């Protein structure tokens, strides 16, 4: 219903006009690569075709502007409705009251899912500036995901 | 060491292996967890690939020194003339970075079904 967002796209269209690199004015799998490497990232190829899996209805091989479109849209639905990331906090929540205890918090970040090392969760806590004691909310990390 | 760990005693040491295997019994901790648990594995991904997402963005003017240095000594880039702002470096990154959010998304999704 609500018209679709042009300060947003445009966002979307520099990425796609930086992405591009070959010119034919489509981004392929090994253009994703050239991208990488320009950001210090050597990836294997399996994880190029891999992370590209997601973009297309049709599977064309290399991604045009509505899928890319899409890729990119994808993370701003996320942003817009703040129900995924809110509701990803909410199925840790051992006592069902808002408030999560921080030693059950670092075992199921660091062990889970993607493995991360205790250096890297440290940054989460004290760069959102979460204190010691054992009660840590997670509305205020939703709300820093989202409000800048 | 008269006090005991463990009330249950069952074993020495425990052995924890990587595989699956064939046949296992489920086990009872109160079965309706175990549907968090199946949810809890894309929530976990995404919400470390977000702060992975987040943190290469954090700072441009005062914090991200490192970063800031890094990227200006690199000979590949040109003088930067035309703009002073560098929003697309920041852009280019981390659209980077949500490609494996969504594609941990569907994986995720996959470790949810247990096909
Ligand atoms: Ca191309
Ligand atoms: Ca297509
Ligand atoms: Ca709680
Ligand atoms: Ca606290």
């Amino acid at each position: 219903a609500d018209q679709l967002t042009e300060e947003q796209i445009a966002e979307f269209k520099e990425a796609f006009s930086l992405f591009d690199k070959d010119g034919d004015g489509t981004i392929t799998t090994k253009e994703l690569g050239t991208v990488m490497r320009s950001l210090g990232q050597n990836p294997t190829e399996a994880e190029l075709q891999d992370m590209i899996n997601e973009v297309d209805a049709d599977g064309n091989g290399t991604i045009d502007f509505p899928e890319f479109l899409t890729m990119m849209a994808r993370k701003m639905k996320d942003t817009d409705s703040e129900e995924e990331i809110r509701e990803a906090f909410r199925v840790f929540d051992k006592d069902g009251n808002g408030y999560i205890s921080a030693a059950e918090l670092r075992h199921v970040m660091t062990n889970l899912g993607e493995k991360l090392t205790d250096e890297e969760v440290d940054e989460m806590i004290r760069e959102a500036d979460i204190d010691g004691d054992g009660q840590v909310n997670y509305e205020e990390f939703v709300q820093m995901m989202t409000a800048k | 060491m008269s006090y005991y760990h463990h009330h249950h005693h069952h074993d020495y040491d425990i052995p924890t292996t990587e595989n699956l295997y064939f046949q296992g019994a489920m086990g009872i901790l109160g079965s309706g967890q175990k549907h968090f648990e199946k949810r809890r594995n894309p929530a976990a991904g995404l919400i470390q690939s977000a702060w992975r997402f987040y943190a290469t963005n954090l700072s441009r003017t005062d914090l991200h020194s490192t970063w800031q240095y890094y990227e200006r000594t690199v000979t590949v880039p040109m003088y930067r003339g035309l703009e002073d702002l560098t929003p697309g470096l920041k852009v280019s990154i981390r659209a980077v970075c949500v490609m494996r959010f969504l594609v941990s998304k569907r994986k995720f999704k996959e470790s949810l079904r247990l096909d």
